C-alpha cells in the first residue's frame, strides 16, 4: 500500500528532471522487470567548490518507506564516508532527515541533497554518528582535513 | 555457590564473589568473545558491581582483564566495534538501533580506568575513549570522580 508514496515520488522525479543543482544526480533504480523502482534512488553529491571536498563525487542511496512522506527517506553513502555525521554503515544524519526533529512531509529531495552537501564541510559536531571522524576532527583539525582531501581525491569522477 | 549465567542475569558484588577464586577465568570462559556485542554486555554487567572495596575491586578488575584479554587477543575480534558498541551502551554515542543506556556509569568508568592500564589494551582505542569521555554528557557529569580519574589515566596511555 505504497500508492501515496509512489504518487509523490513520481512528481519529485518530474520536478528533479525539470530542474536540479548542477553536478548532482538523483535517479530511481530499476526493478528486475525494467520498470522504475521509485522507492530506491541512486544519487550523487558533488563536493562544494572552495572546500576540501571539491572535486569529489559522493554516491549515496535514498530509500523511501511505504509511509513516505510521513517519514523521511534513509540516506546512505555507498561506500561509507569519513565524516563525523556519517555512521560506519554509511547512514547520514541531518535534522531534516529525522521524523522526530525537522522532517516535514513537504521537504524535497533537492533540499535533502543540498542539506547533505552543506553538512560535508560544515559538520555539526554536537552529536556525532561515528567515533573515528569525530575524534580526529577534535584532536587534530589539520589531520582531519588531510583525510578529507584524500577521500575527495579518491572519489573524484 | 553461584554460576556465571545467574550472575550476568542479576549482577551483584556478592554473586561475583560467590563465583569463587577462579571467577575471573569463569567469566571469560563462559562469554562468547567472538561477538563484540556480547563482550560489551559482559563487560558492563561485571563492571556494574564495582565497589571501592578490596575484595570486590580485585574481583571486578580481574574479571575485566580475563574477559578483555580473551576478546582482544583474537586476531579476528573487531576492537573498533567493541569500543563503538561500548560507547553506545554507555549512552555516550548515538546508534541506529534502539538501546536503553545503562543507569550508572560509576562501575564502567572505574573498570575502564583499570583496563586501559593493561598490556592487552589496544592503545589506538585510547584517543577515541578520551574523546567521548571528555565530551559533555549528564550521566558522566554525575560521576565526576570516576570520570576525572579515567581521563587522568588516559592522558598517560
Amino acid at each position: 500500500m505504497s500508492g501515496i508514496a509512489l504518487s509523490r515520488l513520481a512528481q519529485e522525479r518530474k520536478a528533479w528532471r525539470k530542474d536540479h543543482p548542477f553536478g548532482f544526480v538523483a535517479v530511481p533504480t530499476k526493478n528486475p522487470d525494467g520498470t522504475m523502482n521509485l522507492m530506491n534512488w541512486e544519487c550523487a553529491i558533488p563536493g562544494k567548490k572552495g572546500t576540501p571536498w571539491e572535486g569529489g563525487l559522493f554516491k549515496l542511496r535514498m530509500l523511501f518507506k511505504d509511509d513516505y512522506p510521513s517519514s523521511p527517506p534513509k540516506c546512505k553513502f555507498e561506500p561509507p564516508l569519513f565524516h563525523p555525521q556519517v555512521y560506519p554503515s554509511g547512514t547520514v544524519c541531518l535534522s531534516i532527515l529525522e521524523e522526530d526533529k525537522d522532517w516535514r512531509p513537504a521537504i524535497t529531495i533537492k533540499q535533502i541533497l543540498l542539506g547533505i552537501q552543506e553538512l560535508l564541510n560544515e559538520p555539526n559536531i554536537q552529536d556525532p554518528a561515528q567515533a573515528e571522524a569525530y575524534t580526529i576532527y577534535c584532536q587534530n583539525r589539520v589531520e582531519y582535513e588531510k583525510r578529507v582531501r584524500a577521500q575527495a581525491k579518491k572519489f573524484a569522477p | 555457590p553461584a554460576d556465571v549465567s545467574t550472575f550476568l542475569a542479576f549482577p551483584s558484588p556478592e554473586k561475583l564473589l560467590r563465583l569463587g577464586p577462579k571467577s575471573s577465568v569463569l567469566i571469560a570462559q563462559q562469554t562468547d568473545t567472538s561477538d563484540p556485542e556480547k563482550v560489551v554486555s559482559a563487560f558492563l554487567k561485571v563492571s556494574s558491581v564495582f565497589k571501592d572495596e578490596a575484595t570486590v575491586r580485585m574481583a571486578v578488575q580481574d574479571a575485566v582483564d580475563a574477559l578483555m584479554q580473551k576478546a582482544f587477543n583474537s586476531s579476528s575480534f573487531n576492537s573498533n566495534t567493541f569500543l563503538t558498541r561500548l560507547l553506545v551502551h554507555m549512552g555516550l554515542l548515538k546508534s541506529e538501533d534502539k538501546v536503553k543506556a545503562i543507569a550508572n556509569l560509576y562501575g564502567p568508568l572505574m573498570a575502564l580506568n583499570h583496563m586501559v592500564q593493561q598490556d592487552y589494551f589496544p592503545k589506538a582505542l585510547a584517543p577515541l575513549l578520551l574523546a567521548f569521555v571528555t565530551k559533555p554528557n549528564s550521566a558522566l557529569e554525575s560521576c565526576s570522580f570516576a570520570r576525572h580519574s579515567l581521563l587522568q589515566t588516559l592522558y598517560k596511555v
